[PDB]
């Protein structure tokens, strides 16, 4: 069936656009991340790291 | 015809080291 969206519908029945993302780990090294300068490494210093 | 696969079909099943 079809929805036949009208703007007589208001604001219960009105079409929203909904866009939906799933996050999956462990199964393989990661590839995308969001904007994070990079730095570089520090060796035997007892550091917290990502 | 066929053979019987004695222990062959084993993968790393992970990307992990251990």
């Amino acid at each position: 069936q079809s929805y036949g969206f009208q703007p007589t519908y208001g604001v219960g029945y009105q079409p929203y656009r909904v866009v939906v993302l799933s996050f999956e780990l462990l199964h393989a090294p990661a590839t995308v991340c969001g904007p994070k300068k990079s730095t570089n490494l520090v060796k035997n210093k007892c550091v917290n790291f990502n | 015809a066929y053979t019987n696969s004695f222990t062959r079909g084993v993968y790393y099943p992970d990307k992990v080291f251990r």
